RNA sequence: CGGAAGGGCACCACCAGGAGUGGAGCCUGCGGCUUAAUUUGACUCAACACGGGAAACCUCACCCGGCCCGGACACGGACAGGAUUGACAGAUUGAUAGCUCUUUCUCGAUUCCGUGGGUGGUGGUGCAUGGCCGUUCUUAGUUGGUGGAGCGAUUUGUCUGGUUAAUUCCGAUAACGAACGAGACUCUGGCAUGCUAACUAGUUACGCGACCCCGGUCGGCGUAACUUCUUAGAGGGACAAGUGGCGUUCAGCCACCCGAGAUUGAGCAAUAACAGGUCUGUGAUGCCCUUAGAUGUCCGGGGCUGCACGCGCGCUACACUGACUGGCUCAGCGUGUGCCUACCCUACGCCGGCAGGCGCGGGUAACCCGUUGAACCCCAUUCGUGAUGGGGAUCGGGGAUUGCAAUUAUUCCCCAUGAACGAGGAAUUCCCAGUAAGUGCGGGUCAUAAGCUUGCGUUGAUUAAGUCCCUGCCCUUUGUACACA
């Protein structure tokens, strides 16, 4: 049966377990301090979150 | 979409009791957190609330990974006589 | 894409008129009875019935099975 | 009778204006207070390739986020110094208060 | 633009040098071959350890099979005498996918059938685009207004000279007044025995304890001062300020005193551009393609690792300035128990050669790991110029961990095997003071996880204070039949 089989595959780990919290994209993720957003979205939102480039 | 009508009226019941509706973009996650009283996944639905949008009953915005839907005056009039509510049974929108 | 055989045929519902006629005893004597077996289901007490084959019994909402 | 507040923020001047106008009130509320003791400031560094694709010179931003934190001690009864917990608050500073 | 001239500049140029690389083994990316697929983008600088790209599954876009609709909505149909959900056997399948087949049950307007339309797409188009990045271009360059010279395109201002890192200033002056860039600016480094303060940082005293012979040691225990060490705030500090030359005695340059510093390192970065890269970051996106036998999506397996060759970034080395084995003794950045979300960092006790395992504890952190007992270095053994105890590729057998699953060996261990390699042709890269180079430690990636990258320390030089020879850059003059130059 499809209803008991469509979500039985374990993605409890791996990069398939994770996605960008703006993009739903699976590459370039920054898990440092639980940002969980891709590198380009973090580039977009770094000043808004509060990471100031001063060095 | 196939779904019990009991799950369907639980969805519209929450859409009444607070005149908005928020859903994470996930057609795979087991159940809605606010609607844990019922056996209703986010798979079991967001697309019917899109159906209310496409009929005109809600208006949709989609932030980062989260749908938001807003009830309309066109939508309340339909939904109350879909869930067989009188004009006495009203959301927080009609009450102070 | 190319393919191998014709498509796998979908299961079809065999249309039977008055699908309750396999079930009850209708006679001029004032009686009513059940041809098939009643379900021992806990959630469905005495409402619905089994699928009495020549081999085993099956009830639907509870997916219940009693063989021989 | 001994409470301790922890002031944590990112901007140092609006942290230390709260950290000063609380102590100025605490000295005129006739207490025995220990002043600002400053924990080492936590700099959060993220170095990221600037380019969305993999083209160009290999350039990197070094984004930083400095977080500053103070401890203030009060040898005071509670309601004597429960004004300054909820007054002189600016939208940047989080307060973490303990007693025991 | 010049294999034209003049004036300057830059270790992505050169000199003087240093380490190398190109030679070998292996890692990894690219091409090529092969293949069901070996997904794809990028090809001088500005593609080639790049896409944060260390892919077992997922990722995944590629291939071979099998499910699902997750086709909104509208109209017309059938439809409670049933539109249609779901299913245990048994075949069938790869499979406990009712996926189908035979048999009947269940469920109840949620549906399904068609017709329009819509949705989704790591499909295409970066030669339609946005945003972002890179590059021209790390050099000093760029532009209005008003006035002047030209019919005009244009030019002047924006400059003869001196000077500067600088279109930086003095000065000159048909220009005058301005704007950006440069500079200023913010962070970072160095300095304060003066300020603020410290039971989550200590120092010094004093009391007690332990060991030795009144004293010495103690990160052994504890409290009266203080903030030197530590933390991080407020200030101070340095300006070519002082002296002596050089200088239109200007702008400024050289040397020296006094002193922590007489040039710390970055960030930001103009106008104009480029068919540069990205549609595979995006629910940024136009158009096109596809849309139920799907280019949607899911599951299972495989590939992205395939191997006659070529290239690039790297790691290990070719040993005695070394290797092995004991002993000794010093860091600085960090990170750490997660909305989803399972996965943290570990002190210490015991079993085990070892990876490991079994128990109790701390830490959401200047509190516990931790005084981060790091490596190199230093002292003592064994070696002895031998492809040797250099080197550790390749390969065999076994043992643990993570994982649903490791075979094409995930990783780590143990034993054994012991290859090339004797300092690398033409050629060629990076760099000048805490620099190169050696050396380890963090972070990212991470379930398992560094030959990569980004940071951090530790040890610490040779040579240079110059030039335009080479490669390029800037300004002026000049020539031009070039102008997608
Ligand atoms: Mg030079
Ligand atoms: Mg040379
Ligand atoms: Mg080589
Ligand atoms: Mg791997
Ligand atoms: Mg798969
Ligand atoms: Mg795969
Ligand atoms: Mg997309
Ligand atoms: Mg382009
Ligand atoms: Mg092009
Ligand atoms: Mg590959
Ligand atoms: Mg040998
Ligand atoms: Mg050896
Ligand atoms: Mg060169
Ligand atoms: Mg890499
Ligand atoms: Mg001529
Ligand atoms: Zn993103």
């Amino acid at each position: 049966g499809h209803q008991q089989l469509y979500w039985s595959h374990p993605r409890k780990f791996g990069q398939g377990s994770r996605s960008c919290r703006v993009c739903s994209n699976r590459h370039g993720l920054i898990r440092k301090y639980g940002l969980n957003m891709c590198r380009q979205c973090f580039r977009q939102y770094a000043k808004d979150i509060g990471f100031i480039k001063l060095d | 979409m196939l779904m019990p009508k009991k799950n369907r009226i639980a969805i519209y019941e929450l859409l009444f009791k607070e005149g908005v509706m928020v859903a994470k973009k996930d057609v795979h996650m087991p159940k809605h957190p606010e609607l844990a009283d019922k056996n209703v996944p986010n798979l079991h639905v967001m697309k019917a609330m899109q159906s209310l949008k496409s009929r005109g009953y809600v208006k949709e915005q989609f932030a980062w990974r989260h749908f938001y839907w807003y009830l309309t005056n066109e939508g309340i009039q339909y939904l109350r006589d879909y869930l067989h509510l009188p004009p006495e049974i009203v959301p927080a929108t009609l009450r102070r | 894409k190319s393919y191998t055989t014709p498509k796998k045929n979908k299961h079809k519902r065999k249309k039977v008129k008055l699908a309750v006629l396999k079930y009850y005893k209708v006679d001029e004597n004032g009686k009513i009875s059940r041809l098939r077996r009643e379900c021992p289901s806990d959630e469905c007490g005495a409402g619905v019935f089994m699928a009495s084959h020549f081999d085993r019994h099956y009830c639907g909402k509870c997916c219940l099975t009693y063989c021989f | 009778h001994r409470i301790r507040i922890t002031l944590t923020s990112r901007n140092v001047k609006s942290l230390e204006k709260v950290c000063a106008d609380l102590i100025r009130g605490a000295k005129e509320k006739n207490l025995k207070v220990k002043g600002p003791v400053r924990m080492p400031t936590k700099t959060l560094r993220i170095t990221t390739r600037k380019t969305p694709c993999g083209e160009g010179s290999k350039t990197w931003d070094r984004f930083q986020m400095r977080i500053h934190k103070r401890l203030i001690d009060l040898h005071s009864p509670s309601e004597i110094v429960k004004q300054i917990t909820s007054i002189s608050i600016e939208p940047g500073v989080e307060v973490e208060v303990t007693i025991a």
